Formats: structure tokens, sequence, C-alpha cells
RNA sequence: AUUGAAAUC
RNA sequence: UAGUA
RNA sequence: GAGGCAGCAGUUAGGAAUCUUCCGCAAUGGGCGCAAGCCUGACGGAGCGACGCCGCUUGGAGGAAGAAGCCCUUCGGGGUGUAAACUCCUGAACCCGGGACGAAACCCCCGACGAGGGGACUGACGGUACCGGGGUAAUAGCGCCGGCCAACUCCGUGCCAGCAGCCGCGGUAAUACGGAGGGCGCGAGCGUUACCCGGAUUCACUGGGCGUAAAGGGCGUGUAGGCGGCCUGGGGCGUCCCAUGUGAAAGA
């Protein structure tokens, strides 16, 4: 059916960006959109917006890549190296502020889902919460 | 404080008494995943004035009997014969799963 | 208890004169003049490139023989360093430095580590007034090392406090030659001393 | 120039027509202990030209690490093949703690705090290569900020 | 396995087996011998390698190996066992203590004297 | 009935005891009810006295019998010192 | 005796 | 036939 | 009929193995007594075990282009080795002298049977600790040296005798066996056996896998169970945050 919108959406960035495309398409929802928010703001995509597709919601996404480089193999290094789902809908994980993980230290996003809303690990310590821990990008 | 239980009652076909499955929720200890578990207790029901699929509040008391130690506190909601039917076949099942 | 035997001897083996038979050791041989090899029927033959193990071990033998402390001691005393807050190896080194029988010799009152030891042991030394007769004793900052009053007569106290007349002392020491006595300043930092012997080698021979 | 060290060196044996007919394989790293090594494997009929073939190999194949008071930026886990390797920074007074060929490519880049691990297929050649590839992968909060730039 | 299943089963613990019943762990156990054959090993060996089968005070009988150079043990007796396989002797899972009970120690035994069991010598000491 | 008295705490020819409040039926060393203080009877120390008074008070106000030496010591640090 | 042996004289 | 590259 | 040490000692038996039929109620604690006191193998001590942890001794400074002996030797020499000898120095042990803290209460006297003041009795450890005086050069062993793993040579022995944690050493030139000399490591210890966690991401939550390496059920149907698209709203069980209670002492 799709078990796992976040993650699919979170694959769909991962596999697009890898063949350095320049956009990809994603089926629309709210929340969908936030994580999207956190990862232009942290300049890991140049960004998103809506769109319809055959009367239907999409968002389309805008990605984000290194200068093209030098010897064999030019290919750029990537804006996103690593993005990964945590929480899952067959193992949920959640974490009180206190056990906020520190990716890579500090050069790391946690993206992160609580009642204060969708936020980064520093953005969540700093406003002291915790929450589902959704995913991390690096 | 006495424990305050809610759930379901599932049997009341005893006098004065209703079985009542109650249902919880967590963290698995280490492997994370949140898991139900479940149990009945028989409360007490002097009136007997609950009946099957009614969700019912339960409390902590003063032993009636060996293994009633709560008391019907108040009702929920009526109807539930779904959680009822959800419960019965569970027990059904276990027909065919003998030698 | 401690070494005892042959010695101005890894003033050979470890490779570099340690200095250990105190005035001799400076004086055509810490043998390590007429003899700079490892001792016994293979000393001068052809070296073999040794083992990362080869090279660690020998290292924290070299720092070990040197103070004449026993491995037993030795490793509680880096163990107690790895606990302790700050950068580990300077602290064990400062920790060893601090050892009455060898700031009794860092103060010249003996001409040896083996030698101001037994000044120990035997009463001849003081902290603070109150005679002290371990050698292990933890001389703090702001101690004071004297000679025992009874024991200033001694020939040999005389002797060596005698050619300190001239002579000068570690910066983290002092020395009042005429009272017999000195003083535990603070205690030393890594590059305060120059001792023969790469500390970072001796963590790394703890750490398997 | 360089230090240059001698992680290992092996025979190896082809078989010929009566008789079998050896080789020699070498590993070797170099560095400026200021965050500059390389590796090189070289192999030749004698040892020496298999370690001097090294040392040259070693000097064409260099990296950028991004030291920071005696140790790293950041973690890095690679896995080369079945060859893992997980890398850790360290405050002062740790040390390198990592097996020999690790510990080797470390210190002569010039790292004196770190915490590693070998996992997977121990295999040196293949250790050495991923703990390069690790190396060679390294960023600082300049590289991350410039790239994430835009 | 999936989460629910590790849920469902668990992971299962490794339990190891012990190399060794001179049962309860006890780490030597007393015999009195029965039998002192000689045996030929294995694999690429060849030599007359000296056993015992012992009457165990677990209720135990079972065959343990003699070290040393020679020895005085007979079908009566009465040794001390500490576990050690021989490994060019199939089966052979113990050792014969030499210098507790009626085994002896070893004559003229130099270096390493502590196993063996032979007191220090008097000749120019 | 409970008690103010003294358990030996410290080692071998170093006595140190806690002056404490207890059940009297408990053994010596075992679980008390409250720390009220301590004692070092060859004063090796300058501090080789001391005790929380408010508490002291508190106990025997709900009837505590302290032992003969429980009290003595008590008193040098006047518990039962009045106006 | 033959190769270190087993076999074999 | 056994040990042995 | 009598009896019941899984109280302290101690005897026996099983066992690889586990102590004195000890001194004292002086201290702390307990019980009865108004008190003096009586009882307490609780306890406080001493005795035996290197069984564990810590401290310390078996000397210190001089002392040959270097004794003797013993080991090597391409017969020139090399090693043990500043090591001994021997010169001065200090003075563990041992002898003499003095000598504790741990103990101030209860109790008695003043006061009032209170508060406060005064006074006396009491040490098993013990003539011990510690202080002063005198004063003798005065114990060293165990494991290891093929690789992993730090340390090599000569004899002996010939798939024998034997070693071996694992790979494996021994068939007349053995750094792997046995002895020598020498060397390495620990040192009043050093080895061995057993058991536990480790290394073992080798039950993998952190942290594993399944075409051919161990591993996809012979296929469906579907029960329970696990999992569940987009938008809005109510509840606040999961989840997050703040206060507060609990989390004994010992341990870390
Ligand atoms: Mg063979
Ligand atoms: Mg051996
Ligand atoms: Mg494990
Ligand atoms: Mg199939
Ligand atoms: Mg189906």
């Amino acid at each position: 059916m799709l078990t796992d919108p976040i993650a699919d959406m979170l694959t769909r960035i991962r596999n697009a960006t890898r063949v350095y495309k320049e956009s990809t398409d994603v089926p629309a929802s709210r929340f969908k959109e936030e994580i999207l928010r956190i990862l232009a703001r942290e300049g890991f995509i140049k960004g998103y917006e809506r769109v319809d597709v055959d009367g239907k919601p999409y968002l389309r996404v805008y990605l984000k890549y290194g200068p093209r480089r030098q010897g064999p193999d030019p290919r750029p290094e990537q804006v996103i190296h690593h993005i990964r789902r945590i929480s899952k809908p067959g193992r949920r994980v959640y974490v009180g502020v206190k056990e906020i993980p520190r990716v890579r230290r500090g050069l790391g996003i946690a993206i992160l889902s609580t009642s204060k809303g969708v936020l980064t690990d520093r953005e969540a310590r700093k406003l002291g919460v915790g929450g589902e821990l959704i995913c991390e990008v690096w | 404080p006495k424990k305050v239980l809610t759930g379901v009652v599932v049997s009341d076909k005893m006098q004065k008494t209703v079985t009542v499955l109650v249902e919880r929720q967590f963290p698995h200890p280490l492997y994370g995943k949140v898991i139900k578990r479940s149990k009945k207790y028989l409360a007490h029901d002097p009136e007997e004035k609950y009946k099957l699929g009614d969700v019912v509040e339960i409390i902590e008391s003063r032993p009636i009997s060996k293994r009633k130690r709560f008391r019907v506190l108040r009702l929920v909601e009526s109807g539930r014969m779904d959680l009822v039917e959800k419960y019965l076949i569970r027990r059904q099942n276990y027909e065919s799963l003998s030698k | 208890g401690r070494y005892i035997g042959p010695v101005c001897r890894l003033c050979r083996r470890e490779g570099v004169k340690l200095y250990l038979k105190g005035e001799r050791c400076y004086s055509p041989k810490c043998a390590m003049e007429r003899r700079p090899y490892p001792p016994g029927q293979h000393g001068q033959k052809r070296a073999r490139r040794p083992s990362d193990y080869a090279v660690r071990l020998r290292e924290k033998q070299k720092l070990r023989r040197i103070y004449g402390i026993s491995e037993r001691q030795f490793r509680n005393l880096f163990e107690e360093a790895s606990k302790k807050k700050g950068v580990t190896g300077s602290v064990f080194l400062g920790l060893l430095e601090s050892r009455l029988d060898n700031v009794v010799y860092r103060l010249g009152f003996a001409v040896s580590r083996r030698q101001a030891r037994q000044l120990v042991r035997h009463g001849h030394i003081t902290v603070n007034g109150r005679r002290v007769d371990l050698p292990s004793y933890r001389v703090r900052p702001g101690d004071e090392i004297a000679v025992a009053e009874k024991s200033r007569n001694l020939e040999l106290i005389r002797q060596n406090l005698e050619a300190m007349k001239g002579r000068k002392v570690g910066p983290w020491l002092s020395l009042d030659v005429e009272g017999m006595k000195g003083k535990f300043l603070r205690l030393p930092d890594r590059e305060d001393l120059a001792l023969p012997v790469n500390e970072q080698l001796v963590i790394e021979f703890y750490s398997r | 120039d360089f230090e240059e060290k001698m992680i290992l060196i092996r025979r190896t044996a082809r078989m010929q027509a009566g008789g079998r007919r050896f080789r020699f394989g070498a590993l070797v790293v170099v560095g400026d202990r200021q965050g500059r090594v390389g590796l090189g494997f070289g192999k030749a009929p004698e040892v020496p030209l298999a370690v001097q073939k090294a040392g040259y190999y070693a000097r064409r194949n260099m990296v950028e690490v991004p030291l920071q008071n005696g140790t790293i930026p950041h973690e890095i886990e690679v896995e080369f093949g079945a060859s893992k390797i997980v890398l850790k920074p360290a405050a002062p007074g740790t040390g390198v703690i990592a097996g020999a060929v690790p510990r080797a490519i470390l210190e002569l880049a010039g790292v004196t705090d770190i915490l590693t691990k070998e996992l997977g297929s121990r295999n040196p050649i293949n250790i050495a290569y991923a703990t390069m590839e690790a190396l060679r992968q390294l960023r600082t909060k300049a590289d991350v900020e410039r790239l994430r730039k835009g | 396995p999936t989460i629910n299943q590790l849920v469902r089963k668990g992971r299962e613990k490794v339990r190891k087996k012990s190399k060794v019943p001179a049962l309860k762990g006890a780490p030597f156990r007393r015999g009195v011998c029965t039998v002192v054959r000689t045996v030929t090993p294995k694999k690429p060996n060849s030599a007359l390698r000296k056993v015992a089968k012992v009457r165990l005070t677990s209720g135990y009988e079972v065959t343990a190996y003699i070290p040393g150079e020679g020895h005085n043990l007979q079908e009566h007796s009465v040794v001390l066992i500490r576990g050690g396989r021989v490994k060019d002797l199939p089966g052979v899972r113990y050792h014969i203590v030499r210098g507790v009970y009626d085994a002896a120690g070893v004559k003229d035994r130099k270096k390493s004297r502590s196993k063996y069991g032979t007191k220090k010598p008097k000749e120019a000491a | 009935m409970v008690k103010i008295r003294l358990a030996r705490f410290g080692s071998k020819h170093n006595p140190h005891y806690r002056i404490v409040v207890t059940d009297a039926r408990r053994k010596r060393d075992g679980k008390y009810i409250e720390k009220i203080g301590y004692y070092d009877p060859r004063k090796t120390t300058p501090d080789w006295l001391k005790v929380d008074v408010e508490r002291a008070r508190y106990w025997l106000s709900v009837g505590a019998q302290p032992t003969d030496t429980a009290r003595r010591l008590l008193r040098q640090a006047g518990v039962f010192r009045q106006e």
C-alpha cells in the first residue's frame, strides 16, 4: 500500500540525488512539507514547491550538489551525503531532550518531531523538548 | 492512590461479578517497539448492573474474594461487542491449536 | 624489595646511559663510554628490526628503571594518573617525580637514587621537622625536605652537601645549602625534565 | 620530505611447470606528520624493490587530513569490501588507539588522539585501504558551510 | 529478523560446555590408578607415550597423561589430576600432577622444576 | 523502645562511632532511622565530636532513651543545657 | 642389508 | 604403502 | 526413658581446600535491676594460612682496559662483569632505657534526683604501638627465550626419549626435547589447573545474515496477530516538558 510515506520521501531524495537529478516529485502531505522546510532552511536542498500532477498534489523538490570536480570521476560531491529513517512504523523511536543525538560532532542534522512541532536537534534542545526522532541528515 | 484501570466487560456469566479485560501498551525493555499486553480482572458488581460490552473503570479494593480485588467504579460507554467478539474468537481459536 | 644486582649494566641494555651509579656513571664509564651495547654473549651482534611491542616495552622499562621503582608500584601510579584529570603521561612523570626517595636525590643530599633511598629508610631525612622513612612518600608542594640534625655530622652528608655549594637546582625546587635543607616548590612540567624517554609509548604500552 | 613506514610485507606464489615462483608485496605509508599521508602497496621479485616501489606509490597517493589538535573533526565509518573501520575523535592524553595498520597511518598523518575499531574482515590490505578512504572523506565546519551555502 | 519477530522469539543465548568433567568445576581431582598402558599417538607423530586410566572421586573413570621423563606409577598408584589435553592422543583430556601422592617428582630436573614437581638441588648449591 | 546510640564504624584500633537513632532490637551496626552525629574517641582530629542538636531534641521529644555514653557526648555539645 | 621408516632378505 | 615440499 | 553445634571453639566424615577446644567484658551494643552490679563465644582483641590488598628489608659510595672459575671461540679473542675481591659509609635484625591514646561516664559530693560544677574507680589488647640509647653487610626465588610474545648459543639426544594454549617441534648439525652458559619478565613471590566477563558485531537493541558459503516454508487460501493513503475536528492512552515525593546506610 505504501507503508511509510516519510521514508518513501527520504528515499526518493536519496535515489534522485545519486543520479544527480535536478528535481523530484513526491506525493504531498503536510507532515512531508514540514520535514522539507527544515531540509531547505539548513541548505541541504534549494527548496520545494507544491504542484499538481494528474489532478493530484505532489511536492516538487529541488536538490543541490557541490561543484563539478577534478580528476577521473568529475561527479560532484553531494550536499546530502546521508539521509536515514530512525523512527519507523515497525519500531518507533522517541527521545527526551536529555538524550537527543549530536549528529557528526555538530556538522549534522537530526530532524525530530515534538509537541512544539517538527524541529532540528539544536532547535529542540534549546526549546528544551524531545520527541519521535524522525531521521538524520549529514 | 488506589489504582483505577479501565477495560471492557467480557463475562457477566457470574452472580454479582464481571470479568473485565484491561489492555496496556509500552516500549519494550530492549527492542523498542511499543507492544500491547492485557489482563482480565474479576470486578465486583453488587447490583448485577453492568453487562456485555460495557467499558468500565475499575478500582483497587479491599478484597471481596479469592481474586476479586477491584470494584466497578463507573460506566464509560456501552456497546463495544466488537471488543468482546475480538476476545471471543481469540478464545475459540485455541480450539484448533491442540494435538 | 626493589631491584638489587648489576646496574650500570642498563647504563647499557636500554641503549642510553641511565644515571644509576651516580658519581662514576659520570666519569669515563657509565660503562656506556667503554661499551655502548646490550649485555651477554650476543651483545654486539647484528641488531634486529624490533616489534612495535618490543619498542613500547623497552621504553617503559627505561622509565621504570630510571627511578628504580617496581612494576607493581609503577603500574598503579600510572593507573591512578589515567583516572586523574589532565593529560596523562605528564601527570605520571609528575607523581613519579614527587617521590621522596627522588626529591632527596634531586636536592643532591645523595648522589644516587639507590643511595638516596637508603638515607630515607635509615632515618637521616625529614619532612617539615618530622622524620620520614618511606622512600615512596608523596612530597606535595610547600614541603621542606631537610637533613636530620643528628645526621649532619656524617662524612657522607657533608661530602655531598659540599659539592652542592656551587651547583644549581631544579626550577620546581630550591636549596638552602648551609642549613642542609630544601623545598618542593611545585610539581614539574614535562618541559622541566630532560628524560631520555618518550612518554606516549608508555600510555600505548598499557592500552592493550 | 616525509617519514615513511612499512606496515606489511608478504611473499606470494604463482605455480609454474615444475616448481613454485615467489613474489613480494609491500604496504607502506608516508607522512609529514601534519595532515599529509599516503599509502602504497608495491610488489616485486625482491623485497627492497617492493619497499622502494611501495615508497614511490605512496607519494603519488596523498591525502587532506584536516586535523583539529592531534585529533579529527568527526566520526566516520567506512566499509571497504567486508572491511569496516570506525574512527572516533578523542581528547588529549588519550593517544592513538588502534591496531598496527591504522595506527601507523594515523600516527604519520600527525594524529595523536583518536579512537578506532577494526570491524568485519580484518585483512590488513583492505583495512588499510578503508582507513584511507575514511581519511579521504572527513570534512570540517568550513567545508560544510561552503557546501550548504549555494 | 523483524523486530516483531524479535519481540516474539528473542535471541537465544550461547552456552558452550565444559571441556573437562573433573566434575564439580574442581581445579583438580583425586584418582586411584587402574591401568598404566603405553599409547601410540596419531596424525604425523610416533613415540610411546605414557598414560593412566583413573577411577575418580567423581565416579568417573578416565584416561589421564603422565608428563615428564620417567615415572613410578602402577595398578594401585593413586594420583592427582589437573586436566590438560594432550592433542596427539585422542580421548586424552587430563594430566597427572607430578609431585603429589604416589606420583614421584622428577629426578635430576633442573629447568622447569616447578612443573614436573622437583625440589631445588644442592650441587654447588 | 527507640534509642539514640553509638554505632561502630572505622577500622581495627581505629574506632569511629556514628551517633544514631535506631530501634533497640536491631543489631548495633545494622539499619538506623537517622544519623545525628559522630565521634572519634582518640580525638585524632580537631573535630572529633559533632551532633545535630535540633534533631537530638526532636527524638528525645518523642521518647528515645540514649545509651549512657550516648548521653554523655550529647551533653558535651549541650543537648540538655537550658537558658 | 635397503631408505628416516613400514614392507622385504 | 606412512612421515616429508 | 534421654537427646538434636545450619551459636563460638573443636572432633570426625566427604573433599583439591577452609583456622585457636585462645584473652577480655577495658570499649560499643543487648537483657534484667532504682542502684551497686550479674549475664552476653553479640562484640573488642590476640593466634594460625603470602589466601587478598598496601608498605619495607636482603645493602650505599668507591672499586681493572677487567682476577679466578664456568660458557662460547676464525684460537687473535668475546661473555658473565663493577659483578665479586678489597677501601671507607649507613646500620633490618638483636640488647638496654622510657612507654601510650583508646576512658569518662554510670556512681558519689554541691546544686533540685534537673541544668551546671566537682570527684573517684576502671586497659583484654600490652610492657604492644610509638620515643631515646646502643648496634651486626645482614634471603632470592619462579616462569619464560620457534611464531603469536620480550629474550640465543654449545653440548647431549636421533619420529627415540620427550614437548605442545593454538599453529606445530623430534627420522645424527634441533634457537621448539634434556643439561650447560647467557638472556628476557616478574620478584616474596612466580608458575599451573578450574570458573566468570573480555576480545566474539561469533544471538548482531546498540550491532549480523539467507542465488552459489549455515540459511526462503513445495504452492495456495486465509484465523489470530504485526503493519496502514490524503484533509479536518474532539479526546490526551502512547510520547515530550516542569514542579514535587521516593531512590536507607555501606559501596562507586
Ligand atoms: Mg611421521
Ligand atoms: Mg619447555
Ligand atoms: Mg557479545
Ligand atoms: Mg520457493
Ligand atoms: Mg494471504
